[PDB]
């Protein structure tokens, strides 16, 4: 079945960078676009971009914009997360998602809504 | 009789080697010398040369250097909030055409728009907005498409060693290998889920994987039929020429001369029985006791799902739901037209910002033609996936896929490698140096 | 730009009743194609609804999504202990999307 | 172009033939040779490739028949060393080589020991050229 794995915890100092891996097992990796979200204890869901393997498009939020890369690899059926920089704020869990098929009568933006997630791993700044 | 080592000069042993080869064609013209017009060949003999077309570092070759003459004719995004509505009416249901706000001072046709709506209160009278495809993709530049058949040849030290073995299946041994110095025509025609305009088999319909007992390897499908196909644009379009900028040109086409004949295709639906019924007789022989079920593709971008098309200068996305959708239980049965045969279609959609070149990321924009399109081609392969499901009841389904680009050239490049003559060796004899 | 808004923040409610949802977004959804999700205390979240009212694979028929323009509501008949967990809301799939602030279905 | 092996260099022999039967088969060829007994635009560049390709086949013979000389072969097709052949180094019965064996499957037979006998070569042949230097040195 479709299921997706990502990394362990990740505790790093302010000034690092965290590298956040999922991995796609029930599916061709290939052939989907995967999104990244954060969530902070008590915030809400807050989108970080998405990158799309197959073609190598990549498109993340203007409140990422110098501060989160995204890179994925299509022989090994995983998909990673750069940061640039860190800071205390952004002691959050982060997850991993997984677009949905594409139908033949709808825009080609309306089947991005995140159908498969995945076991959301955390990242501390300072413990 | 003591033996001793002894060096010769002029062995013939091979040696893998990669190079950059030299393209030669006809006639995209830029590097590439006219063809050989005496192809020689020589047939080697009793040799047994282990090919391996999966790990073949030529595919690369050819995947570099075409993607460096595609760069080179193209040396601009002006992604603005769009407006616009359905169009004024096998027939055409929803192809927004419109013109969009301010360029610089004071059509489009459907996956190329991104819906939106501003915070005003015109929510009440439903005034939708839309947004280009790639507007946050990172260079969006703009611009005719031939495939020439481009011949590779070897350069001076190196050579080409062509087996000839009509029982291909991607690796292992031969017993035919002939050299030579060039190829064969290979058209450079992209393309996902049928291989347009390739070369036919000499026998059978043959399969040929990396792994067939593997589901992330692709099934590359050699047909011994041209079953042909028709795919029209049955509209007509005129040329706006909108200019945008100091000396800039920009072609949105669009006229109203009867809008409503969505292109599709037509594929001889006899034929295409007599080719699926040798495919599932083939593959019944690498998986037995098991039903080869066909299915549809996958989803996510509308640029995978759909076939990959180049109609004159335009690129069409069809919908290949209605290929193959069958069981087949036994071989060549589980037949559906009851007696019609009456081509079986495929609706097709059309692009005009187009994800060029799988893997990078540098989107285009395709020209129009003005007045009717109308294209022809041979369907000769065939590029498949099996689907890993622990719910395999003895019912292995396949899908079109697509994979990465670089398949759609490994079905013509299986037959030869490049090697390199090391020309000394060690054997011993019984002679001795004099000293 | 866009941010979103729910109610209920809580829902006294007990394993029988029906809950009732609403996501008043600041703008009007033109397509009204939007999504909801389901995130139990610990586990991964989960889809429920891939539309406005297109449940996803697996959902029972307990869910259900109605609702056009900005009043993007749900409803949830004959509720089940299985299901007290956090319910967002969702925009759109475009250049710019934001999430909702949170419901509770609460035992109490 | 002696021998008839499909390729400019590598004219010891045809590949797909025997070690012994290549040999045999190249002294009975050479006799023929010694006794002396029996567009164009395309077609000035491809004749240019043919050209490139046979001058680097003889730049590359010349050098290597000069670069033999670490060994003592300057300048010889079949040489003839002393290094006393290892019987490990798949001993193989030579009449047996010779029959059966060609030089593609000689060479998948010996990969791992090409290296190591190469040393060799060079070891003994500075011993050749310091034991016959000396002897002149004594007059
Ligand atoms: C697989 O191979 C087949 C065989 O080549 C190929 O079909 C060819 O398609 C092209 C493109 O439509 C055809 O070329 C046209 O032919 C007409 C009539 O002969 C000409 O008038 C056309 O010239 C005009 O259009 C050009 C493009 O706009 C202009 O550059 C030009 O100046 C003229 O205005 C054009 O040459 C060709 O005739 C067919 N061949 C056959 C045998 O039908 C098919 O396209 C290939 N498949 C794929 C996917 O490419
Ligand atoms: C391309 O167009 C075809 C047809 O318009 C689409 O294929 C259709 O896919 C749906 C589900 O994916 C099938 O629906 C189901 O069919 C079964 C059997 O008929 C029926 O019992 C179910 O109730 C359900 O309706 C449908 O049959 C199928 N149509 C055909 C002709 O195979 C396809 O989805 C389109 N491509 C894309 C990317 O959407
Ligand atoms: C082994 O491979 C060689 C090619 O490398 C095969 O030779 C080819 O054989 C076919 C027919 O057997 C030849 O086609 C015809 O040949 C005649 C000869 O004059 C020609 O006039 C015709 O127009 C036609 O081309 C082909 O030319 C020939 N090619 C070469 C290079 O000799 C051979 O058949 C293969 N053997 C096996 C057992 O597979
Ligand atoms: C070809 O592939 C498609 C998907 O790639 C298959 O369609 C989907 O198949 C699954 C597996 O059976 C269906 O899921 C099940 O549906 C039942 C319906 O009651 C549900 O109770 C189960 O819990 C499970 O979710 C799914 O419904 C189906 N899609 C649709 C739109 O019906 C399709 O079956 C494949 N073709 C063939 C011939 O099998
Ligand atoms: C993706 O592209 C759009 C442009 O189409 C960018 O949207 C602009 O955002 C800035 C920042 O507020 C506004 O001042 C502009 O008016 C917006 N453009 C339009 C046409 O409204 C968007 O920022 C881009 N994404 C990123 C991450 O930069
Ligand atoms: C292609 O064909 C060759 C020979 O027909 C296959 O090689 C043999 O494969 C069988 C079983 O797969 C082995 O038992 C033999 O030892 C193999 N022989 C050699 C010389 O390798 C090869 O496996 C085939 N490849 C595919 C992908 O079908
Ligand atoms: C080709 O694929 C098959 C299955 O797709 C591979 O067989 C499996 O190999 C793994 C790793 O050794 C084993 O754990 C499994 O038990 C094997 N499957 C069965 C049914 O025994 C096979 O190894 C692949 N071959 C290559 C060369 O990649
Ligand atoms: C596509 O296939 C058709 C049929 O297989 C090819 O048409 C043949 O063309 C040759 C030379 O033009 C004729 O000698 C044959 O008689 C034609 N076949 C028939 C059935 O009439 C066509 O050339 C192919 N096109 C390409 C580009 O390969
Ligand atoms: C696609 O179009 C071609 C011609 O453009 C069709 O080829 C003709 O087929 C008929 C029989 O159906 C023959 O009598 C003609 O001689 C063919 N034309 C030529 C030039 O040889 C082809 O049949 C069409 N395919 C389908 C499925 O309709
Ligand atoms: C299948 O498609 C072909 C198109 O290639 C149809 O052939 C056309 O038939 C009409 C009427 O007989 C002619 O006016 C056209 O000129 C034909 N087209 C070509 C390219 O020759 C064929 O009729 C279709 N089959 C059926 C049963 O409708
Ligand atoms: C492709 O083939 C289809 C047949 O399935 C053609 O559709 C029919 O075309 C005839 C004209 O010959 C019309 O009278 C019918 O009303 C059409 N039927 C349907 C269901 O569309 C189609 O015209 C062919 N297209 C091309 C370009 O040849
Ligand atoms: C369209 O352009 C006009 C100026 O020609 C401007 O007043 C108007 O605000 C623009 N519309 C939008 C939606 O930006
Ligand atoms: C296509 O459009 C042009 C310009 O509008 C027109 O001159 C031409 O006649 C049209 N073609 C047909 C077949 O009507
Ligand atoms: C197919 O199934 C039959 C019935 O169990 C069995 O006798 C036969 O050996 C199977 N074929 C293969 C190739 O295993
Ligand atoms: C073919 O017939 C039926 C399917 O309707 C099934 O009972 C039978 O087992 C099938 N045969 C094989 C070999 O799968
Ligand atoms: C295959 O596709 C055609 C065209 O859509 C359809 O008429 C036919 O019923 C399909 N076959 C099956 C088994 O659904
Ligand atoms: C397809 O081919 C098989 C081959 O025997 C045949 O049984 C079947 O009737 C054919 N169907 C059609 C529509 O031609
Ligand atoms: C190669 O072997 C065949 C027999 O399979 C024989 O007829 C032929 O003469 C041999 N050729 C060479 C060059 O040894
Ligand atoms: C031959 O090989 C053996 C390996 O067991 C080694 O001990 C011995 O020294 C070798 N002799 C020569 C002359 O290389
Ligand atoms: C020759 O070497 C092989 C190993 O390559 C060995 O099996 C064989 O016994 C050796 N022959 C003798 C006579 O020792
Ligand atoms: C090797 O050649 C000899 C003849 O010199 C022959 O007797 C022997 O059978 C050959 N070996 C094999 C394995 O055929
Ligand atoms: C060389 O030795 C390695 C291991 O020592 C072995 O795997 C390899 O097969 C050998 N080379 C050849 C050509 O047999």
């Amino acid at each position: 079945q479709v299921q997706l794995v990502q990394s362990g915890a990740e505790v790093k100092k302010p000034g690092a960078s965290v590298k956040v891996s999922c991995q796609a097992s029930g599916y061709r990796f290939s052939n989907f676009v995967i999104h990244w979200v954060r969530q902070a204890p008590g915030q809400r869901f807050e989108w970080m971009g998405w990158i799309n393997p197959y073609n190598g498009n990549k498109e993340f939020s203007a409140k990422f914009q110098d501060r989160v890369t995204f890179t994925a690899d299509t022989s090994a059926n995983t998909a990673y997360m750069e940061l640039r920089s860190l800071r205390s704020a952004d002691t959050a869990v982060y997850y991993c998602a997984r677009v949905g098929p594409y139908s033949w009568d709808d825009s080609p933006q309306d089947n991005y809504y995140m159908d498969v997630w995945g076991k959301g791993t955390t990242v501390i700044v300072s413990s | 009789a003591k033996k001793w080592v002894t060096v010769y000069y002029g062995v013939p042993v091979w040696k893998e080697a990669t190079t950059t080869l030299f393209c030669a064609s006809d006639a995209a013209t830029h590097a590439c010398v006219p063809t050989d017009p005496n192809p020689q060949e020589i047939v080697l003999g009793n040799v047994t040369e282990n090919f391996n077309m999966w790990k073949n570092n030529m595919v690369e070759q050819m995947h570099e250097d075409i993607i460096s003459l595609w760069d080179q004719s193209l040396k601009t995004p002006l992604c603005v909030t769009l407006n616009c509505n359905n169009v004024n009416t096998m027939e055409t249901g929803e192809m927004k055409n419109c013109s969009f706000n301010v360029t610089t001072s004071i059509l489009f046709y459907k996956l190329d728009v991104v819906p939106l709506e501003n915070k005003n209160n015109i929510n009440n009278t439903n005034i939708t907005n839309y947004r280009l495809i790639n507007c946050n993709t990172s260079v969006i530049t703009q611009a005719s498409f031939e495939p020439i058949p481009i011949h590779y040849c070897a350069p001076a030290g190196f050579a080409i060693l062509k087996c000839n073995s009509k029982t291909f299946n991607g690796s292992g041994p031969c017993t035919n290998v002939s050299t030579v110095q060039c190829t064969h025509g290979i058209r450079p025609v992209v393309s996902t889920q049928l291989l347009l305009n390739g070369s036919l088999a000499e026998e059978e319909i043959v399969i040929r994987s990396e792994n067939i007992t593997d589901n992330a390897k692709t099934i590359i499908v050699q047909l011994n039929e041209a079953v042909e196909i028709n795919c029209t644009r049955p509209n007509n379009n005129t040329r706006k020429s909108i200019h945008i900028g100091p000396g800039r040109a920009f072609y949105a086409t669009g006229d109203i001369i009867g809008n409503i004949r969505q292109a599709h295709c037509n594929i001889s639906k006899a034929r295409w029985n007599e080719t699926l019924g040798q495919i599932v007789a083939k593959l019944e022989e690498q998986f037995p006791n098991k039903t080869i079920i066909f299915n549809h593709s996958s989803g996510g971008d509308p640029e995978i799902v759909t076939h990959s098309f180049n109609c004159g200068g335009e690129f069409f996305y069809c919908n290949t739901t209605p290929l193959f959708n069958s069981t087949w239980n036994n071989t060549r049965t589980d037949d559906y037209p009851t007696g019609g045969e009456q081509n079986i279609t495929l609706q097709c959609r059309i692009k005009q910002i187009i994800n060029m070149w799988q893997g990078v990321g540098k989107a285009m924009y395709a020209p129009p033609i003005r007045g009717q399109i109308r294209c022809s081609s041979n369907i000769t392969g065939l590029l498949l996936t099996r689907d890993g499901g622990r719910d395999q009841n003895g019912t292995e389904t396949f899908r079109p896929g697509g994979g990465n680009m670089r398949d759609n050239w490994r079905s013509e490049l299986y037959k030869y490698k490049v090697v390199k003559i090391e020309p000394l060796g060690i054997a011993p004899t019984a002679c001795k140096r004099r000293v | 730009e866009i941010v979103l808004t729910q109610s209920p923040g809580t829902l006294s409610l007990s394993p029988g009743e029906r809950a009732t949802f609403s996501c008043r977004s600041s703008h009007s959804i033109r397509s009204r194609r939007v999504a909801w999700y389901q995130h139990k205390p610990g586990q991964a979240p989960r889809l429920v609804i891939h539309g406005v009212s297109n449940r996803a694979s697996g959902i029972s028929d307990r869910f259900s999504g109605s609702g056009s323009g900005t009043d993007f509501t749900l409803t949830i008949t004959r509720v089940e202990p299985e299901d007290f967990a956090l319910y967002y809301c969702q925009v759109y799939g475009a250049s710019s999307y934001t999430f909702g602030q949170g419901t509770k279905l609460e035992r109490k | 172009a002696v021998g008839l092996g499909a390729f400019i260099l590598g004219f010891l022999g045809a590949a797909g033939s025997t070690m012994g039967a290549a040999s045999m088969a190249l002294t009975v060829q050479a006799r023929l040779l010694l006794s002396g007994i029996v567009h164009m635009l395309q077609l000035t560049v491809w004749g240019i490739k043919q050209l490139q390709a046979r001058v680097l086949a003889v730049e590359r013979y010349l050098r290597d028949q000069q670069l033999l000389g670490i060994w003592g072969c300057s300048g010889k097709i079949i040489c003839c060393t002393n290094v006393p052949w290892n019987d490990s180094w798949s001993n193989k019965t030579i009449n047996e080589i010779w029959d059966n064996m060609t030089w593609m499957q000689w060479e998948k037979e010996i990969d791992n020991y090409t290296q190591h006998i190469y040393t060799l070569l060079e070891v003994s042949q500075i011993q050749q050229e310091k034991n016959e230097q000396e002897l002149l040195e004594l007059d």
